[PDB]
C-alpha cells in the first residue's frame, strides 16, 4: 500500500514543453464552450449545458458556480475536475481570508489561489494536472470588476471578454468586433447571448444554456435586513426563464 | 492517588569468602502488619555461577531479577555461550538499574 | 511513452485510458437495470442471473441498502460493489453524526463521485470499475435517482438505465415520457411503479421473467427496501393479468 | 511496483549535466525576454509579455514583474505559476529577516536563499524543476545597486546588464554593446527599450506588450524608490525614445 | 516468458508462479547439505559444513533457539541470523509472558507467517535460506522443514541442499529403523551421519568438517563440532 | 518520500551516478593549489562564456570556512554552496564543543563524509563537486592541503588541480614541484601556482585569481594587477630563451 | 546576584561584570568573566541561572560567528541585538526558558557612534545611555542619573564606574569580588585589566 | 529497472554480487594470523607523486585489541569503523570487559544487508550495499589471536592468512603454500611484505606498503614507515639468499 | 499495445486486470477442497498430498479456525490461506471486543472479502493466492462461503476449489438434486470424505491424507469441530466403498 508515487509525473521534455500540461489543455480543447465578457458595471460568465440523456435533469449540474457572494467560476474540460476544485476555492476562501480578515478575498487573489491549487498539481508526486480551464468573474471594492482565465498549468491571465473551449477560436473573434470599453451589463448578455449561438448545435435556450452574472448587489438574496453595510450578493445566476426573455429581442 | 510501591519487607545478607561466597535471605514476605508468606524465595539462581537478590519491594525485585536472567541468556547468545564474569554481570545490573532512573526499581540488590 | 495507459496521467489527446477501461468493466456481470420515479417514491430493477446450481440464491445481489432512506444499486464486479457500498454506508453515517441529519441521496451521490475523482488524479488509486446508482424519497426533493460512474461524474435522473442493453433501456423510457410529457410514472402506490418498471424492462429487453430473474427495490418517505421472490412473483402475475 | 513510471528528475547524464535542468533552460528560451540594466544612479528592469489579445487587459495586470521586497524587484521569465511560487517563499523570506535582524534583508542573501531552493528540485525528492529564470534588481548600504539572475539549476551571478528568456544571445551582444559604466537610468531606460525592440518577435513593439520598472534613489529624498510604470507611463516613455 | 514476470515479488507469472521466490528457493539447493531425523525421545541434527579456502573455516550451520530447540541452514547465512534471532525472540517471550516452552509446532507457524509477508509487498525480497528445526516440547520430539516460500513441514526426517536427495531416500527406506531409536541417542546421530553420507560425493566428513546437534526428554538442545564428532566419523 | 536509490552498482561494480558526477567537474572550471614551506595557495580559472558581469558581488570561487581554513572547487556551483554551507556551520559546532577550531584534515574528513552519503542514500544524487581545502591547524604552521570528490574519498596533496584540463595543469606540477625544496617563499609559491593556469587559461589576468593562506587565520586575495604582476614577469621568464 | 553594568559614553560602551561566582555556601571562583565576544567590535555580558548563563551566551556567540563567516561582515549592533531578544523572546514560551539577562555593548563602524543594549531574560529590550541587571540598578541608577553626560570621555566613563562600584561594595550585602570591565570602540574591545585599584 | 535486493535465476542477489565486482579493482590487503600475533599489511597505491602517501589509510584500530584492513571503495569503509569502534566501546561501557572479536565482527556484518528501497523486515535505510571488504584482526582470551574476512553479503570467514583487492586470487595461491601452522610475527611479516611485492603493479617500498599487526601485549600497532623499510631490506636479502 | 499484466491494479483495455487472474492460476494449481452446507450445520473436507513417508500423519493440519464458529479451508498458495486467516481472527476478535457477540458469518466474510479486495487496489501489492471455503453457525442459521483474490465471494449451497474442482462440482450438484430437503450433519460428514476420494482423480499419481471438520447447532454445538477417530474412519470407509 501507500503512495509510492512520490515523483512528478509532469516532466519536461527535450524540447522543453511539459507533456501533460500539453494535455491537458487538449482535454479543455474538446470541452464545451463557456465565456465571459467584462461591462462598465458588470460582468456575464455563460455556457451550453450538454446533457448526456433527455432523461437526466440539466438542472441537477450547475456549470456555472458562486465561489463567494461575489465571485462566480464556469470551465470548459474535465466536469469533476472542475467540481472538487470550486469546493477547494470556497474554502480556500474561508481559511486563508474570511478567517483571518473577516471579509471575503479580492477576486485577483481567490483565483491566485486557485491557481496555486492547480500548479502544484503540475509539480507535486503521483497526479496529473487538472483538465480544465476556469474563467472566474468578481468584484470588490477596491478593483471593481473583473474577469480571469486560470490553465491547467496554474497560469492566469484579465480578459475584457474570451471564450474557451471546443470553438474558441471562432468565438474569441466574434467578440473582439462586438466588445468595447463601454458595454453596459445587458448590453454584454446580449452579445454573451449571440457569442453562445454559434457554439450551440441544437436547442438554444434557457434550459440548455447557463448564464450568470456579477452586477449589482441583490439585498432581496441576502436573507436577512437589520445591517446597514451588508446590501447583499453581487452573483446572480439567471433562471431559465429571465433567458427566455432576451431570447426574444435577440 | 495511586502509589506504584510497596514494602514487602524481608532481610538479606551477603558474604564473600576466599574461594566461596554466600547470599542469604530471610523467607518471609510481609505487607505492613499481615504476612504473605512464610517461605517465599528471595535469593536466586542466575547461571554461570552468579547468584542474585533484589530486596525492597517484591514487584520490582522480581521484575530485575527476571530482566538479568533474560540478560544472561542473550549474553550466551550473543558471544559464544561465554561465561558472564561476576565483574561483569555487576555493570551490567548497573544499567539495567540506571536505565530507571527516573522511575526507579525501588530495591537494595546484591549479587 | 506506452505507460500513459497503465495509470490515470493524460494521453497526447487528452484522455484517460484508465477511466475508459474501467468503464468497461462495468459490464463484465453482464447485468441490466433501470430506476423510475413514482408520484412519491423510487423504484430500482436489475436482472439477478444466477448461473451455478451450487449458489445460495439469496446471498446474490447487486442492490444494497446505504441507510435508512437511500437504496444503491451496483453495475460492476462485485468486489468492487462491496467496497463502494461499505463505503457510502460509512459515509452516510457519519455525515448524520455530524450535522444531525439524514444524507441525502444527491449529497452522498456527490461525495462519492468526488472519491472516485480522486482516483482519476492519483495514480496509487485506481478506479473502481463500476456505476453506483442512488435512489430514495429525499424530505426535499422527494424523489430522487443520482448516478456516479469511474470518471467521476453524476447527475440527477428522471428515470435511467445501465448495463450492455442500456440504450435499448433508455431509448424505451425516453419515448414513454416524451408521451405523457410528465417525468415521473403518475402511480399512487409503489406496487405499480414497480410494475411499470418490470413491464418497460421486459419490452426493451425483448425477455420474459421469472420470479429470480430479477431483484426489486423500493424507496419511499422515510424508508427503502428490497422485495422477496415472493413479492416479486405477486407482482409477475399482477402485470400477467392485462396482457 | 511503481518504479517503472519513475522519470528520475535528479540523475546526471553520462556527460554530467541534469537532463531536467537543461530541459527546463531549453523551455524558458521561448518566454518573454526580460533585460535588467544598471545604471550609476538606478537599476531598470523591462520585460516583454509574449503574445497577448486585444481584450487582454493590460491595466490588471503584473504577468512578469514582481515586488519582493520594498528594496527588491524581479523580472519572470518562464512559468508564470512556478514563479509565484518562489516568489512568495522569497517575500516570507525577506520578512523574516526583517524580524530577526530589525534590518531589511541584503540583497545578495535573499537571491542565494532562493537559488538554494531551486538547487534543492535538483538533487533530491524526484520532482521537476521550477521552469523559471529571474532577473533580481534591488538595493541595500552593503553593495548599492545589485543585478542578479538564477535559473532552473540553482546557480545565480551578478551583472552590470543582463536578459533572460528568448533571444538572450542576440540581447547580451547588443547590451554588450552600448553598455557605459557611467550610464544614467534614463540611458540604461533607453538602451532596454532599443534591445527589446531589436529582439522582438513581433511586427512593432507597443506599449501593451510591455512591463517597465526602476529603482532608483529620487535625488530630492535620500532613500530608494521602486515605480512598476502604469500602462500610460510605458506610452509614454516609448514615444520620447522615438518609437511611438 | 520468465524475463517479463521475475522482476519482484509482488508479480504473478501468467502460469501464477512467483519467480523471484522460486529463486529463492534455488539459494537453498546450491547451499551445503543438512539432514534432519527424530525418533519418540530424541531428535538429530546432522550438517556438512563448508569452506573457501583452506586457511578459512567452516561456516557454522547450526544455530540454538531456546533450550528445547533448534535448526540448520541451507542457503543465505545472514537470512539465517535473522529468522533464528526471530525465533530466539518468539521463544523467549513464551517463557517471560506464560512461562511456558514454546511448541515446535508453533515455531514453524511463526516463521511461515513472517516470510510469507516478505512475498506480497512491494520491495521487500524473499528469505533465502532453509530450515531444519528441531525441538522436544510438550508433545514429545519434532523436525520441520522451512521453505521461503512459507512453507512449513513436519517429518520423521529429511535433508535440504545440495545432492540432498540421497540422504533423503536413504531416510525415506530407514524410516521404521530409526523412528524406534528411542532411549539411545548415540544410534540416531549415527543414523545421522550416515543418511547425510549418502549424499556425498567430494570429499569425506572430517571432523572439522562435520557438525551434530540433538535434542530430547532429556537432553537441551545441544551441538558437537569437531573432536566432538570424532567418535561418529 | 522519495526513496528511490540512485545510487546503484552495475555488473562491472561501478556506481554510475558517481561516475557521472565526476564528469560534471571535469567540466568545472580549473582549480589548483601548492603548499609552500609556509604557506598554501589557491588558484581558480574563470570562465569567459559571458562577459558583462559584477565581479564585486558575484560568488567567488575561494570560500572560507573558517578564518584559517578556505575551500575551493570544480564543477557544479549549486551544488558547492551546500557543501560549503554545512562545513561552514560543523566548524562552529566543532569550536562550540571542542572549546577549539577544526583541523583542516577533519573539517576535510567532514565534507568528505557528507559527500560519501550522499552516494548510498535514496532519493538523491551524489555532489557534482570536487574540492580542495587548505589552511593551517589552530597553532601549528604547517600547510595542510587536502581534496575531496564526489566517491567521498580524500587525501591530502603537495600540490594538486581539479577540473577542466586538469590533467594538462597537474603535469605542470609533477615535474615543476619538488617535495626536496618547496615553494620556500610566499611569492615563489604564488607564482608556481600563476604558471600552472597559464598552461590552460590562455591569457587571462581577470582569468585568475589567487588567494594565499598563511598561518594564524592570515588569509588575502590577490587583486588583478598583483596577479597580471606575476604573469608579466613569467612571460618574460620564457622570451628569454 | 551578579553586577552587570554597562555604560555608553562619547566613543565607546563599557561592561562592568562581577568576578564572584557562589555556589551555594561557598564562593567558588573570584574571577569570572561573566562576557563573550559576538564580534570583534560587539561584546555581551550576562547574569542568571547557573548553567542556562553561558549556555545561551555561546549559543548566541555561535550564530553570530557563523553569520560573520557567511556573509564576510559584521552585523551592527542593533541587528545582534534584535537577534538576541527574539531568541529570548522565543524561550520565554517554551518548555524551559533560559533565565539570563544581558548588556549588549557595540561600536557601530558603520554609525561611527557606540551603543549599549538592555535586555531581560523575558525577550525585554531597551536601548540606554547606561544600564545594568538585578539589584545593580538599585545603587547605581541614582549615581548614574546624577553624573551622566552624553560627551564623557572613556575616561570619565571609568571614573563614573568606580564610583558606582564603590557604592555597591558599601550598601550591598554581598562580596561580589569586584568587577572586569572592558571597553568596545572604533578600535575593538579591549579589557581594563587595573579596575581592582585604579 | 529492477529493485536494489532482487534474486537472480541463481539465488543470488545482483547488488551484493556487483559489490563484489567492485572490490576486486580495490587494493590489495593481506593478512595472516599466528600464535604470536596477526599481521596485516595493504598496498597504498597512490594515483600520482604529488599526493602524500601517508595520508592514504588503509588500516585503522577498531579498539586496542582489534584492527582492520580495507580494500574496494573506501570511502564506505568509514561507516563501518565507525560502527565497529562505536560497538567495542558500546560493549565495554554495558560489560566492563574487551568485546570479543568475533562479535565485532558479526556486528559488522549485520549492517551489510540493511538495503534496499523498502525491504519489509525492519528500517533498513541504505540504497545500495556496501562496495568494500574488511579484514579484521584481533585476539581476545576466548579463541585468542584471529582473522577475518568481512564482505557486503553479510557473510563472514575466519582464516589463517587471506587477502582481498586486485591480487587476492594470485597472493591467495600464495599464502596456500607459505602458510603453516607454527609461522612466527617475524616470519609472517617478512611473509606479508613479499606478496605485496609480487602482486603490486607497483615496486614496493616503505612509501606505497604499510604493515602492521596486533599482538595481545601490545595491541593493535601499525609499523611506522621506517620499521617497515627495514623489514623490506630484511627481506630483499633473504631472497637473494638462494 | 501491452503489458497490462505486469502491475497489480491496471485495467486491460477490456476491462480485466489479469494479475488477479494470473493470482487464480494458482489456486487452480492447488490441492482441492471443498465444502458441504448442510441443515443445521457446515463441513469442511480437504486433500494432502503426501509427499513421502516423511510425513508425520495426521500433523501438518490445514484447516483453520476463526474466533470459535468459523471454520476455513483454501486452495493455492498455503502461507497467504494463513495470512488471509490471521487478518480473519484479528477482524473477529475487534468485532467480538465491541459488540460482544461473537461475529456473524455473513459479517466475517464482508470482512475477509473487505481486505482481499483491498489487494487488487493497488500495484505495490500482490493478490492473494488463494480461494477460500469457509462457514459457520450462528444467531440465523449456517452460511457456507467460497472467496476469491478477486476479492469476489457468495453463499454456496456447496463449494469447492483447487484441482479436483470439477469433480467436485459434480458431485454436490447431485446432492443438491437429490436433497431438495436438505442433507444432515452427519451425512455430510461421509458425503464430503466421498467427494474428496473422487475429486483425489485428477491427482491419483500421488497418495493423500483425508481432513474433515465440521459445525451443527445439534452434533457440535454451533462449535467448529475436528471430526477425528472413529467417525473420520468411518467416513474414510463410506468412500473407500464407493470409490470401487
Amino acid at each position: 500500500m501507500t503512495d509510492r508515487y512520490s515523483f512528478s509525473l509532469t516532466t519536461f521534455s527535450p524540447s522543453g514543453k511539459l507533456g501533460q500540461i500539453d494535455y491537458a489543455l487538449t482535454a479543455v480543447k474538446q470541452g464545451v464552450t463557456s465565456l465571459g465578457i467584462k461591462a462598465t458595471n458588470g460582468v456575464v460568465i455563460a455556457t451550453e449545458k450538454k446533457s448526456s440523456s433527455p432523461l437526466a435533469m440539466s438542472e441537477t449540474l450547475s456549470k456555472v458556480s458562486l465561489l463567494t457572494p461575489d465571485i462566480g467560476a464556469v470551465y470548459s474540460g474535465m466536469g469533476p475536475d472542475y467540481r472538487v476544485l470550486v469546493d477547494k476555492s470556497r474554502k480556500v476562501a474561508h481559511t486563508s481570508y474570511k478567517r483571518i480578515y473577516g471579509e471575503y478575498p479580492p477576486t485577483k487573489l481567490l483565483v491566485s489561489e486557485v491557481a496555486k491549487i492547480m500548479q502544484e498539481a503540475t509539480q507535486s508526486g503521483g497526479v496529473r494536472p487538472f483538465g480544465v480551464s476556469l474563467l472566474i468573474a468578481g468584484h470588490d471594492e477596491f478593483n471593481g470588476f473583473s474577469l480571469y482565465q486560470v490553465d491547467p498549468s496554474g497560469s492566469y491571465f484579465p480578459w475584457k471578454a474570451t471564450a474557451i473551449g471546443k470553438g474558441s477560436v471562432a468565438a474569441k473573434t466574434f467578440l473582439e468586433k462586438r466588445w468595447n470599453d463601454e458595454l453596459e451589463l445587458e448590453d454584454a448578455i446580449h452579445i454573451a447571448l449571440l457569442t453562445l449561438k454559434e457554439s450551440v448545435e441544437g436547442e438554444f435556450n434557457g434550459d440548455t444554456i447557463e448564464l450568470a452574472i456579477i452586477g449589482d448587489e441583490n439585498p432581496d438574496l441576502l436573507g436577512y435586513t437589520g445591517i446597514p453595510t451588508d446590501k447583499g450578493p453581487r452573483f446572480r445566476k439567471l433562471t431559465s426563464q429571465e433567458i427566455n426573455d432576451r431570447l426574444e429581442a435577440l | 492517588q495511586f502509589n506504584p510501591y510497596g514494602d514487602n519487607g524481608g532481610t538479606i545478607l551477603g558474604i564473600a569468602g576466599e574461594d566461596f561466597a554466600v547470599l542469604a535471605g530471610d523467607t518471609r514476605n510481609i505487607t505492613d502488619y499481615s504476612i504473605n508468606s512464610r517461605y517465599e524465595p528471595k535469593v536466586f539462581d542466575c547461571g554461570d555461577n552468579i547468584v542474585m537478590s533484589a530486596n525492597g519491594f517484591a514487584a520490582d525485585g522480581d521484575a530485575l531479577v527476571k530482566r538479568f536472567k533474560n540478560s544472561v541468556k542473550w549474553y550466551h547468545f550473543d558471544h559464544n555461550d561465554k561465561k558472564l564474569s561476576i565483574n561483569s554481570a555487576a555493570r551490567n545490573i548497573q544499567h539495567l538499574l540506571y536505565g530507571k532512573r527516573f522511575f526507579p526499581y525501588y530495591v537494595h540488590t546484591i549479587i | 511513452a506506452g505507460y500513459d495507459r497503465h495509470i490515470t496521467i493524460f494521453s497526447p489527446e487528452g484522455r484517460l485510458y484508465q477511466v475508459e477501461y474501467a468503464f468497461k468493466a462495468t459490464n463484465q456481470t453482464n447485468i441490466n437495470s433501470l430506476a423510475v420515479r413514482g408520484k412519491d417514491c423510487t423504484v430500482v430493477i436489475s436482472q439477478k442471473k444466477v448461473p451455478d446450481k451450487l449458489l445460495d440464491p439469496t446471498t446474490v445481489s447487486y442492490i444494497f441498502c446505504i441507510s435508512r432512506t437511500i437504496g444503491m444499486v451496483v453495475n460492476g464486479p462485485i468486489p468492487d460493489a462491496r467496497n463502494a457500498a461499505l463505503r457510502a454506508k460509512a459515509e452516510a453515517a457519519e455525515f448524520r453524526y455530524k450535522y444531525g441529519y439524514d444524507m441525502p441521496c444527491d449529497v452522498l451521490a456527490k461525495r462519492m463521485a468526488n472519491l472516485s475523482q480522486i482516483y482519476t488524479q492519483r495514480a496509487y488509486m485506481r478506479p473502481l470499475g463500476v456505476i453506483l446508482t442512488f435512489v430514495s424519497v429525499d424530505e426535499e426533493l422527494g424523489p430522487s435517482i443520482y448516478k456516479t460512474d469511474p470518471a467521476g461524474y453524476y447527475v440527477g435522473y428522471k428515470a435511467t438505465a445501465t448495463g450492455p442493453k442500456q440504450q435499448e433501456i433508455t431509448t424505451n423510457l425516453e419515448n414513454h415520457f416524451k408521451k405523457s410529457k410528465i417525468d415521473h410514472i403518475n402511480e399512487e402506490s409503489w406496487e405499480k411503479v414497480v410494475e411499470f418498471a418490470i413491464t418497460h424492462m421486459i419490452d426493451a429487453l425483448g425477455t420474459e421473467f421469472s420470479k429470480n430473474d430479477l431483484e426489486v427495490g423500493v424507496a419511499t418517505k422515510d424508508k427503502f427496501f428490497t422485495l422477496s421472490a415472493e413479492n416479486i412473483e405477486e407482482r409477475l402475475v399482477a402485470i400477467a393479468e392485462q396482457d | 511496483g511503481s518504479r517503472r513510471y519513475d522519470s528520475r528528475t535528479t540523475i546526471f547524464s553520462p556527460e554530467g549535466r541534469l537532463y531536467q535542468v537543461e530541459y527546463a533552460l531549453e523551455s524558458i528560451s521561448h518566454a518573454g525576454t526580460a533585460i535588467g540594466i544598471m545604471a550609476s544612479d538606478g537599476i531598470v528592469l523591462a520585460a516583454e509579455r509574449k503574445v497577448t489579445s486585444t481584450l487582454l487587459e493590460q491595466d490588471t495586470s503584473t504577468e512578469k514583474l514582481y515586488k519582493l521586497n520594498d528594496k527588491i524587484a524581479v523580472a519572470v521569465a518562464g512559468l508564470t505559476a512556478d514563479a509565484e511560487i518562489l516568489i512568495n517563499t522569497a517575500r516570507i523570506h525577506a520578512q523574516n529577516y526583517l524580524k530577526t535582524y530589525n534590518e531589511d534583508i541584503p540583497v545578495e542573501i535573499l537571491v542565494r536563499r532562493l537559488s538554494d531552493i531551486k538547487q534543492g528540485y535538483t538533487q533530491h525528492g524526484g520532482l521537476r524543476p521550477f521552469g523559471v529564470s529571474f532577473i533580481y534588481a534591488g538595493y541595500d548600504d552593503r553593495y548599492g545597486y545589485q543585478l542578479y539572475t538564477s535559473n532552473p539549476s540553482g546557480n545565480y551571478t551578478g551583472w552590470k546588464a543582463i536578459s533572460v528568456g528568448a533571444n538572450t544571445s542576440a540581447a547580451q551582444t547588443l547590451l554588450q554593446m552600448d553598455y557605459k559604466d557611467d550610464m544614467k537610468v534614463d540611458d540604461a531606460i533607453e538602451l532596454a527599450l532599443k534591445t527589446l525592440s531589436k529582439t522582438t518577435d513581433s511586427s512593432a513593439l507597443t506599449y501593451d506588450r510591455l512591463e517597465f520598472a526602476t529603482i532608483r534613489k529620487g535625488a530630492n529624498d535620500g532613500e530608494v524608490y521602486q515605480k512598476i510604470f502604469k500602462p500610460q507611463e510605458i506610452k509614454d516613455i516609448l514615444v520620447k525614445t522615438g518609437i511611438t | 516468458f520468465r524475463n517479463n514476470y521475475d522482476g519482484d515479488t509482488v508479480t504473478f507469472s501468467p502460469t501464477g508462479r512467483l519467480f523471484q521466490v522460486e529463486y529463492a528457493l534455488e539459494a537453498i539447493k546450491q547451499g551445503s547439505v543438512t539432514v534432519g531425523l527424530r525418533s519418540n525421545t530424541h531428535a538429530v541434527l546432522v550438517a556438512l559444513k563448508r569452506n573457501a579456502d583452506e586457511l578459512s573455516s567452516y561456516q557454522k550451520k547450526i544455530i540454538k533457539c531456546d533450550e528445547h530447540m533448534g535448526l540448520s541452514l541451507a542457503g543465505l547465512a545472514p537470512d539465517a541470523r535473522v529468522l533464528s534471532n526471530y525465533l530466539r525472540q518468539q521463544c523467549n517471550y513464551s517463557s517471560l509472558v506464560f512461562n511456558r516452552k514454546l511448541a515446535v509446532e508453533r515455531a514453524g507457524h511463526l516463521l511461515c507467517d513472517k516470510a510469507q509477508k516478505n512475498t506480497q509487498s512491494y520491495g521487500g525480497r524473499p528469505y533465502g535460506v532453509g530450515l531444519l528445526i528441531i525441538g522436544y516440547d510438550k508433545s514429545g520430539a519434532h523436525l520441520l522443514e522451512f521453505q521461503p516460500s512459507g512453507n512449513v513441514t513436519e517429518l520423521y526426517g529429511t535433508a535440504i541442499g545440495a545432492r540432498s536427495q540421497g540422504a533423503k531416500t536413504y531416510l525415506e527406506r530407514t524410516l521404521d529403523t530409526f523412528i524406534k531409536i528411542d532411549g539411545n541417542p548415540d544410534e540416531l546421530i549415527k543414523a545421522g551421519v550416515e543418511a547425510i553420507s549418502q549424499s556425498l560425493r567430494d570429499e569425506s566428513l572430517t571432523v572439522d568438517n562435520l557438525s551434530i546437534a540433538i535434542v530430547g526428554k532429556d537432553t537441551p538442545f545441544t551441538i558437537y563440532d569437531g573432536e566432538a564428532v570424532a567418535k561418529y566419523i | 518520500g522519495y526513496d528511490r536509490a540512485l545510487s546503484i552498482f552495475s555488473p562491472d561494480g561501478h556506481i554510475f551516478q558517481v561516475e557521472y558526477a565526476l564528469e560534471a567537474v571535469k567540466r568545472g572550471t580549473c582549480a589548483v593549489g601548492v603548499k609552500g614551506k609556509n604557506c598554501v595557495v589557491l588558484g581558480c580559472e574563470r570562465r569567459s562564456t559571458l562577459k558583462l558581469q559584477d565581479t564585486r558581488i558575484t560568488p567567488s570561487k575561494v570560500s572560507k570556512i573558517d578564518s584559517h581554513v578556505v575551500l575551493s572547487f570544480s564543477g557544479l556551483n549549486a551544488d558547492s554552496r551546500i557543501l560549503i554551507e554545512k562545513a561552514r556551520v560543523e566548524a562552529q559546532s566543532h569550536r562550540l564543543t571542542l572549546e577549539d577550531p577544526v583541523t583542516v584534515e577533519y573539517l576535510t574528513r567532514y565534507v568528505a563524509g557528507v559527500q560519501q552519503r550522499y552516494t548510498q542514500s535514496g532519493g538523491v544524487r551524489p555532489f557534482g563537486v570536487s574540492t580542495l581545502i587548505a589552511g593551517f591547524d589552530p597553532r601549528d604552521d604547517e600547510p595542510k592541503l587536502y581534496q575531496t570528490e564526489p566517491s567521498g574519498i580524500y587525501s591530502s596533496w603537495s600540490a594538486q588541480t581539479i577540473g577542466r584540463n586538469s590533467k594538462t595543469v597537474r603535469e605542470f606540477l609533477e615535474k615543476n614541484y619538488d617535495r626536496k625544496e618547496p615553494p620556500a617563499t610566499v611569492e615563489e609559491c604564488v607564482k608556481l601556482t600563476v604558471r600552472s593556469l597559464l598552461e590552460v587559461v590562455q591569457t587571462g589576468a581577470k582569468n585568475i585569481e589567487i588567494t594565499v593562506v598563511k598561518p594564524d587565520s592570515d588569509i588575502v586575495a590577490l587583486s588583478s594587477e598583483e596577479i597580471n604582476q606575476y604573469v608579466t614577469q613569467i612571460e618574460q621568464e620564457k622570451q628569454e630563451q | 546576584m551578579d553586577i552587570i553594568l554597562g555604560i555608553r559614553v562619547q566613543d565607546s560602551v563599557i561592561l562592568a561584570s562581577s568576578k564572584a561566582v557562589t555556589r551555594g555556601i561557598s564562593v567558588l571562583k573570584d574571577s569570572d568573566d561573566k562576557t563573550r565576544q559576538l564580534s570583534p567590535h560587539t561584546l555581551m555580558s550576562f547574569a542568571g541561572e547557573a548553567g542556562d548563563t553561558v549556555q545561551f551566551a555561546e549559543y548566541i556567540q555561535a550564530n553570530i560567528q557563523l553569520y560573520s563567516i557567511r556573509e564576510d561582515y559584521e552585523l551592527s549592533p542593533q541587528a545582534v541585538s534584535s537577534f538576541v531578544r527574539q531568541e529570548l523572546a522565543k524561550s520565554i514560551r517554551s518548555r524551559r526558558p533560559y533565565q539570563v539577562n544581558v548588556l549588549i555593548g557595540g561600536y557601530d563602524k558603520k554609525k561611527n557612534k557606540p551603543e549599549l543594549y538592555q535586555i531581560d531574560y523575558l525577550g525585554t529590550k531597551v536601548e540606554l545611555p547606561y544600564g545594568a541587571h538585578g539589584y545593580s540598578g538599585f545603587y547605581t541608577f541614582s549615581l548614574l542619573d546624577h553624573h551622566y553626560r552624553p560627551d564623557m570621555t572613556t575616561e570619565e566613563g571609568l571614573d563614573l564606574l568606580k564610583l558606582c562600584v564603590q557604592e555597591l561594595e558599601k550598601r550591598m550585602p554581598m562580596d561580589f569580588k569586584g568587577v572586569i570591565v572592558k571597553i568596545v570602540d572604533k578600535d575593538g574591545i579591549r579589557q581594563v585589566d587595573d579596575f581592582q585599584a585604579q | 529497472d529492477r529493485g536494489v535486493s532482487t534474486f537472480s535465476p541463481e539465488g543470488r542477489l545482483f547488488q551484493v554480487e556487483y559489490s563484489l565486482e567492485a572490490i576486486k579493482l580495490g587494493s590489495t590487503a593481506i593478512g595472516i594470523a599466528t600464535k604470536e600475533g596477526v599481521v596485516l599489511g595493504v598496498e597504498k597505491r597512490a594515483t600520482s607523486p604529488l599526493l602524500e602517501s601517508d595520508s592514504i589509510e588503509k588500516i585503522v584500530e577498531i579498539d586496542r585489541h582489534i584492527g582492520c584492513a580495507m580494500s574496494g571503495l573506501t570511502a564506505d569503509a568509514r561507516s563501518m569503523i565507525e560502527h565497529a569502534r562505536t560497538a567495542a566501546v558500546t560493549h565495554n561501557l554495558y560489560y566492563d570487559e574487551d568485546i570479543n572479536v568475533e562479535s565485532l565482527t558479526q556486528s559488522v556484518c549485520d549492517l551489510a544487508l540493511r538495503f534496499g528501497e523498502g525491504a519489509s523486515g525492519e528500517e533498513r535505510l541504505m540504497s545500495r550495499p556496501f562496495g568494500v571488504a574488511l579484514l579484521i584482526a584481533g585476539h581476545d582470551a576466548d579463541d585468542g589471536y584471529q582473522l577475518f574476512h568481512a564482505e557486503p553479503s553479510g557473510t563472514f570467514y575466519r582464516y589463517n592468512a587471506k587477502a582481498i583487492g586486485s591480487g587476492s586470487e594470485g597472493a591467495q595461491a600464495e599464502l596456500l603454500n607459505e602458510w603453516h601452522s607454527s609461522l612466527t610475527l617475524k616470519e609472517a611479516e617478512l611473509l606479508v611484505l613479499k606478496i605485496l611485492k609480487q602482486v603490486m603493479e607497483e615496486k614496493l617500498d616503505e612509501n606505497n606498503a604499510q604493515l602492521s599487526c596486533i599482538t595481545k601485549q601490545d595491541g593493535f600497532k601499525i609499523y611506522d614507515n621506517e620499521k617497515t623499510a627495514e623489514l623490506i631490506k630484511e627481506l630483499k636479502e633473504k631472497e637473494a639468499a638462494e | 499495445g501491452t503489458g497490462y499484466d505486469l502491475s497489480n491494479s491496471v485495467f486491460s483495455p477490456d476491462g480485466r486486470n489479469f494479475q488477479v487472474e494470473y493470482a487464480v492460476k494458482a489456486v487452480e494449481n492447488g490441492t482441492t477442497s471443498i465444502g458441504i452446507k448442510c441443515n443445521d450445520g457446515v463441513v469442511f473436507a480437504v486433500e494432502k498430498l503426501i509427499t513421502s513417508k516423511l510425513l508425520v500423519p495426521q500433523k501438518n493440519v490445514k484447516i483453520q479456525v476463526v474466533d470459535r464458529h468459523i471454520g476455513c479451508v483454501y486452495s493455492g498458495l498455503i502461507p497467504d490461506g494463513r495470512h488471509l486467516v490471521n487478518r480473519g481472527r484479528e477482524e473477529a476478535a475487534s468485532f467480538k471486543k465491541l459488540y460482544k457477540t461473537p461475529i456473524p458469518i455473513p459479517a466475517f466474510a464482508d470482512r475477509l472479502g473487505q481486505y482481499v479486495q483491498a489487494h487488487t487496489l493497488y500495484n505495490s501489492v500482490r493478490p492473494f493466492g488463494v480461494s477460500t471455503i469457509f462457514g459457520g453457525v450462528d444467531k440465523n442459521g449456517a452460511h457456507l462461503y467460497m472467496l476469491e483474490p478477486s476479492g469476489s465471494y457468495w453463499g454456496y449451497k456447496g463449494a469447492a476449489t483447487g484441482k479436483g474442482r470439477q469433480s467436485a462440482k459434480a458431485e454436490l450438484e447431485k446432492l443438491v438434486d437429490h436433497h431438495p430437503e436438505g442433507l444432515s450433519a452427519r451425512e455430510a460428514v461421509k458425503q464430503a470424505a466421498k467427494i474428496i476420494y473422487l475429486a483425489h482423480e485428477d491427482n491419483k499419481e500421488k497418495d493423500f491424507e483425508l481432513e474433515i471438520s465440521w459445525c451443527s447447532l445439534s452434533e457440535t454445538n454451533g462449535l467448529h469441530k475436528f471430526v477425528k477417530g472413529d467417525l473420520l474412519q468411518e467416513a474414510i470407509d463410506f468412500a473407500q466403498k464407493e470409490i470401487n
